[PDB]
RNA sequence: AAAAAAAAAAGGUAUGUAUUAA
RNA sequence: AUACUUACCUUAAGAUAUCAGAGGAAAGUCCUACUGAUCAAACAUGCGCUUCCAAUAGUAGAAGGACGUUAAGCAUUUAUCAUUGAACUAGUUCAUUGAAGUCAUUGAUGCAAACUCCUUGGUCACACACACGGCGCGGAAGGCGUG
């Protein structure tokens, strides 16, 4: 039971609420990859 | 080694004592292993606060080896 | 290197300043810590003394001033007894380790300043640092701004009459036996 | 007074009661227990002393009474920097035959505790 | 090129070259052709000494030292002097090393 | 060293320090790294001449400090265990 | 864009004063050789806080400064 | 959900990771939407057999 | 966040002077265009002067020793 | 106490409890300010130098170094050690034990057992062909086998082929011995 | 790594000493991120030299803005997303299934 | 070359260390760490008398020296004679060895030649 | 006359979710 | 304890007494429960080895403490700076404005005593014995020596 974020390619359960969610949030691997994807839209412009 | 933790002081204003007598109060830019100190809008404190206070520089950097305690005075 | 952790006797591999600020801060390493403290803590009540014993060769002028004086008969309790009456007094001490009377707290409850002291996450000196002893609350009031315009009259119907002064259990029937006047 | 045994290293010695000189003056006295590779040194029941600038000029040359203001800190750890030299005190509570058993009887328990958990750990 | 790269004999090369080309080749020159050595420490006190070894931190054993002191309180001066047959000279004390003609 | 995992195993309880300028700052330890630089949370100072103020943060460079005053009931600590068993380290 | 250790190896055998940290005492003196600790060695050396010296060893903890 | 985030985390990523939350649960309820249509589907297809 | 040696080396580019606070022992200060430094925090230090603490005398390209240095401040 | 910001409950936060407050003794020693060491180091005089001469003709002579001749006698040793190298590498067409015929016939064994014999070493090399020559090569000083000799065969491409044979595994099995095989090398 | 002053070495050398790489006026590259997660790996190509990065940081100012490092960190970047995209896409294809729908069409 | 490794050899040996304070010790020698840390048995160690009409010696070797325990209390002078003292190592400033003992002989490193007769 | 391929995850700590009984 | 999800991270290097001689695989290395010397540790074991181990034939005493009292003991020395106005000698008092300002003055420094209370020890055995400075059983702490 559980979402894959588009961002991280990593797997989200909706039960474990928001607070156990922001330890994947502000990861490496996260927050790298939303750096990414908002690099490639300035590349875009 | 292992640099040192300031990683919640940054960015917030801070007084720290320069050796002995000095005590220097500036809004902490960097930092390093050696707790080498970089910061902005330095002021060196002294008795009278308004009249004997004099600016520094724009940016003043802080020898490791002469920083004694180090407290912020902020959140 | 590798961080042995003797609390938990788990190891941990290479330590790094995250990994062990991470276990230290674990619950489980919380728990076992914890309770290891307990125990080496309650060792020091539970160990005896057993101070060593200094004997004298008894003076003859004292063996006869003491003869004279009859001998005293001594209490010995039952093993049954004696386990009894020791969990009874050990649980006595734990219960006035944690009394620390608070009523000063209950008295001035209705107060105008009361929201800015006894509240005591909204202090100043004590009320920072709540906020950062507040758990990381993993998953799963009295505001300061209170004023006296709110319960102006603090008696309508609202307040509950001093709790009684409390008695020791043994002595219980030294009380006297009646009131001087009727209460309803 | 005591004797300290004639080849005694800092390893040799724990749990005696020592007195530590620093650069500054002051003496911290009291049982060592643990200490490291620069030596700094952990101290279990300590009182620092310090001769006041009073009472200093009755240390010059000429029965001295010196008044030696002391306060007492318990369970300290020194450091190595401010360390200049190390006295002996006193000898500890227990005798050495007397150190010789509780290390035996602690080392059997150490074991005894490895096979519990070992045992423990294996079946379920 | 910095130390920890080396191995065990570069670092035994490097300090053979130190000593033998180098500032405490005034030391080592000093050594072998029985030149006495004048040495002033932090102490503020010099000495005149012969120099039987040395290292690295400077660190040195010395044959036939003659230590001399100054003071002065109140500018009222003393000179005095203190022999010494056989002498161990920690490095760290050491500032100004001069190799007497 | 067992000094300076005393001082790691002192974090969350009220120490005194005593700098090596004179000073005296009693408060609760918040952090501390192996080279004994701590910093300290909600802590009263002593000036090296006896003025004493309040400090909610203090951060102290570890060369400067003197000697660190823990709380006694460290002293039976686990750390002390001359003879001790340890497993064995897991393989990596 | 010179760093320390280039400068030290652009002013061996050349006249270099060197203050000490102490009694603003500087050695005047052809620079002989440097070591990764920068201790000096000196020919000629003279001594100003008048004197005239040989050669110097100067060790690297109580240089103030070295100059041209 | 800012005050039980704000505790532990930094200030300067609560920002992005409270807009990173928003964003997780707008999914979630499309996922659940999806759902929906799909058990209405499933309802239309037993209905027509 | 700006590490100290990175803004030093903002120091050497920029061409900025800067006064510099030696120990309190010495009582003197130095002033001038710091070029280049080293990992140590020794830094060379063109068209120098020192103050006691304005009449003080011009020095030169001088070589000043990290051990010494106070405060780098322009 | 009150707060006790810790991960400790209130009882454990409680069990932790400090001594009191340090009592405040005034510092008898020297402020950090005003700490140094010793300023206004009296430099080298010239009149140091001139008192330089008092030492001079008291110890004119110093001690001789005697632990310096230890090291003296190692490298001077080396050196005598390289003249011997010297002495050998002066001295194949005079050798003539080595004179005999062309060397890309001749293969050399090696790690042969000095108990071993011609016939079987003629044996063990006539396996892979024609025996031309053959040396063993034994000390000048008195006749204990060295361990190595010299076969010429017929054909070189037979001498390659033991080399490569015999000496290419595991060396040769002659007598208890394994014996390695090569080319003459010289 | 064993001492602070060898250490601080190798950043000055980094600090003072076509090739690339970073490029955009933010931080990026697809590399420096990831270090010590599960899905990098090790040495990247050309160097991200502080002094480089200071130089470019300060041509910003200089403004002569042209963008071929951009052009060569599309070629970087979006590949890197369409490979994060493919990932979703085969995590959506193990997901949803398994034995499952046979019980399913039990049900 | 470490040249402490000289003073290991020294053990056993009646020597003054001459510490940074000015404070002098007399002893009989023992075990030398490889930082120098110098632990000595039977000591009297004492400061000297600079004459010059009363100049005030060291206030903190003083303090230091009385604070041993050792310093008797009819001392004259200033000394103090106790057993066993373990002195750090960057106390020290000077060593005086005996007279009697020959350098060339414990001068020697094993090392030093360990290196020469493998190359 | 000559010829041709490679063998592999590791395992530590922490957090959340589910299971181990009248 | 098991399963799944997420986060944080991964190997400074080398060595285990030295010296010398003989042997095995001209130079060097490695090796020999090989031979000698020296060193170190553990374990035993000894010395007419050294020091220490409290009254009961009495209401004591030795060592170490009090972060104990007398005790506001006795004897000393201390209580902010700047600006403006009034008076004033030729510095002093009062009022206003600003800055910082450990608490204490029953304090702090020096001097000394009395009292009270805490911790510790073989409170062992034999002996109340006119000597020229021993040779009871143990415990504690050392030094030296042999194996
Ligand atoms: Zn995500
Ligand atoms: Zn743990
Ligand atoms: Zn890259």
């Amino acid at each position: 039971k559980l979402q894959v974020c588009e961002v991280c390619g990593a797997y989200l359960s909706r039960l474990d609420t928001d607070r156990r969610l922001a330890d994947h949030f502000l990861g490496k691997i996260h927050l790298g990859y939303v750096k990414m994807r908002e690099d490639y839209d300035r590349l875009m412009k | 080694v292992s640099t040192p933790e300031l990683k919640k002081y940054m960015d917030k204003k801070i007084l720290l004592n320069i050796n002995g007598s000095r005590k220097v109060a500036g809004i902490l830019r960097g930092y390093d292993i050696f707790l080498n100190v970089v910061l902005d809008d330095a002021m060196e404190i002294n008795g009278e606060d308004p009249a004997n206070n004099h600016q520094l520089g724009l940016q003043t950097v802080i020898r490791g080896n002469s920083i004694i305690s180090l407290e912020a005075l902020d959140a | 290197t590798r961080y042995y952790c003797e609390y938990c006797h788990s190891y941990l591999t290479h330590d790094t300043l995250s990994v062990r600020k991470s276990h230290l801060v674990g619950k489980n390493h919380l728990r076992i810590t914890a309770d290891y403290y307990r125990n080496k803590a309650r060792d020091i009540i539970n160990k005896h003394n057993h101070k060593r014993r200094h004997i004298g060769k008894r003076g003859r002028k004292e063996r006869e001033n003491s003869s004279q004086n009859e001998t005293l008969k001594v209490t010995c309790l039952s093993n049954k007894e004696k386990r009894h009456i020791m969990h009874v007094k050990k649980m006595n001490q734990k219960e006035l380790a944690q009394t620390s009377i608070d009523t000063l707290k209950l008295l001035y409850d209705g107060s105008p300043g009361y929201s800015k002291v006894f509240v005591d996450a909204n202090r100043f000196d004590i009320g920072d640092l709540v906020k950062a002893s507040k758990l990381p609350q993993r998953a799963n009031s009295r505001s300061r701004d209170e004023t006296c315009e709110s319960n102006p009259f603090p008696r309508l119907n609202n307040p509950k009459k001093l709790e009684p002064p409390k008695i020791l259990s043994q002595w219980s029937n030294t009380i006297p036996k009646t009131s001087i006047f009727y209460s309803v | 007074k005591i004797q300290v045994a004639h080849s005694s290293r800092l390893a040799n010695l724990i749990d005696y009661k020592l007195r530590v000189l620093t650069q500054d003056g002051r003496v911290y006295i009291g049982q060592l227990m643990a200490f490291d590779k620069h030596m700094n040194l952990v101290l279990n029941e300590c009182i620092e002393e310090r001769v006041p600038k009073t009472q200093l000029d009755k240390l010059r040359p000429r029965t001295l009474n010196i008044k030696v203001e002391k306060r007492v800190l318990g369970l300290t750890i020194l450091r190595g920097e401010q360390i200049l030299s190390t006295v002996v005190e006193d000898k500890p509570l227990l005798s050495k035959k007397e150190r010789l058993v509780r290390d035996k009887k602690e080392k059997k328990q150490a074991q005894k505790q490895t096979k519990l958990r070992k045992e423990k750990e294996k079946k379920p | 090129r910095p130390k920890h790269e080396l191995s065990r004999a570069e670092l035994e090369e490097l300090e053979e070259f130190e000593f033998k080309h180098g500032p405490m080749s005034l030391i080592n020159d000093a050594m072998v052709t029985r030149t006495p050595v004048i040495i002033s420490l932090r102490n503020n006190h010099k000495i005149i000494a012969r120099v039987k070894a040395f290292d690295r931190h400077c660190n040195m054993v010395l044959e036939n030292v003659k230590e001399l002191w100054t003071e002065k309180k109140g500018k009222n001066v003393i000179n005095r002097e203190r022999f010494i047959s056989k002498l161990f000279l920690r490095g760290d004390s050491v500032i100004v090393v001069l190799k007497t003609p | 060293g067992i000094p300076v995992k005393l001082l790691n195993e002192a974090q969350g309880h009220i120490v005194s320090l005593e700098l090596t300028t004179g000073a005296t700052y009693r408060g609760k330890l918040v952090e501390s790294e192996d080279s004994m630089n701590v910093q300290l949370r909600d802590v009263i100072a002593t000036e090296p001449q006896g003025a004493v103020t309040h400090m909610d943060q203090i951060f102290v460079r570890g060369s400067q400090i003197k000697f660190i005053v823990v709380p006694d009931l460290l002293k039976n600590a686990p750390l002390f265990k001359k003879n001790s068993s340890r497993p064995m380290p897991p393989i990596r | 864009p010179v760093n320390p250790k280039p400068f030290l190896k652009g002013l061996v055998n050349h006249r270099v004063g060197v203050k000490l940290k102490f009694n603003s005492t500087e050695y005047r003196g052809t620079l002989v050789s440097t070591d990764n600790y920068f201790n000096l060695q000196l020919n000629e050396a003279e001594e100003f806080v008048h004197g005239t010296l040989g050669e110097i060893f100067i060790r690297c903890n109580n240089v103030l400064y070295i100059r041209e | 959900a800012a005050a039980a985030a704000a505790a532990a985390a930094a200030a300067a990523a609560a920002a992005a990771a409270a807009a990173a939350a928003a964003a997780a649960a707008a999914a979630a309820a499309a996922a659940a939407a999806a759902a929906a249509a799909a058990a209405a589907a499933a309802a239309a297809a037993a209905a027509a057999a | 966040m700006v590490p100290p040696i990175n803004c030093i080396f903002n120091f050497l580019q920029q061409q900025t002077p800067v006064t510099i606070w030696l120990f309190e022992q010495i009582g003197i200060r130095i002033k001038g265009k710091i070029v280049g430094f080293d990992e140590f925090m020794n830094v060379v230090i063109d068209e120098a002067v020192e103050i006691p603490v304005e009449k003080g005398t011009p020095l030169g390209k001088i070589l000043l020793k990290g051990d010494n240095i106070t405060l780098i401040t322009s | 106490m009150n707060y006790n910001l810790s991960k400790y409950p209130d009882d454990v936060s409680r069990l932790f409890k400090p001594r009191p407050p340090l009592s405040y003794k005034r510092p008898t020693d020297y402020p950090y300010a005003k700490r140094q060491t010793n300023p206004n180091i009296t430099g080298v005089a010239n009149l140091l130098s001139t008192s330089l001469k008092h030492y001079m003709e008291e110890f004119p002579e110093g001690s001789p170094n005697n632990h310096l001749q230890r090291y003296e006698d190692i490298k001077l040793s080396k050196i005598k050690n390289a003249q011997l190298l010297d002495r050998r590498l002066q001295n194949p067409n005079v050798d003539p034990h080595i004179k005999d015929t062309d060397p890309y016939r001749t293969i050399f064994i090696g790690r042969l057992p000095y108990d071993l014999d011609e016939i079987e070493l003629q044996k063990y090399f006539v396996k892979f062909g024609e025996i031309e020559k053959i040396r063993i090569v034994k000390d000048k000083i008195t006749q204990k086998s060295k361990g190595y000799a010299f076969i010429v065969f017929k054909d070189p491409i037979s001498s390659k082929m033991a080399f490569k044979e015999i000496g290419v595994h595991r060396g040769i099995q002659i007598k208890d011995r394994i014996c390695i095989v090569d080319i003459e090398r010289g | 790594m064993s001492t602070p002053a060898a250490e601080q070495r190798k950043l000055v050398e980094q600090l003072m000493g076509p090739k690339i790489c970073k490029s955009y006026l933010v931080g990026e590259c697809p590399y420096d991120l990831f270090q010590g997660t599960k899905q990098s790996l090790g040495k990247c190509p050309q160097m991200h030299l502080t002094k480089h990065k200071i130089q470019y940081e300060r041509e910003v100012k200089q403004g002569k803005t042209f963008p071929e490092f951009e052009r060569e960190y599309l070629a970087i970047l979006s590949r890197f997303v369409n490979e994060c995209n493919g990932q979703i896409s085969v995590a959506l294809q193990n997901l949803k299934h398994t034995a499952e729908e046979r019980m399913k069409i039990q049900q | 070359m470490k040249l402490v490794n000289f003073l290991k050899k020294l053990r056993n040996e009646q020597v003054t260390i001459e510490l940074k304070n000015g404070t002098t010790v007399w002893g009989t020698l023992q075990s030398v760490s490889p930082q120098m840390n110098a632990i000595l048995t039977d000591v009297k160690l004492t400061l000297p008398q600079p004459r010059l009409n009363k100049l005030n010696s060291n206030g903190i070797a003083m303090a230091s020296l009385y604070l041993t325990g050792g310093q008797q209390p009819t001392a004259s002078d200033n000394i103090a004679s106790l057993q066993y003292i373990n002195i750090r190592g960057n106390t020290i400033r000077q060593i005086i060895l005996p007279d009697s003992l020959n350098l060339d002989s414990l001068l020697v490193d094993q090392k030093q030649l360990n290196s020469l007769r493998r190359s």
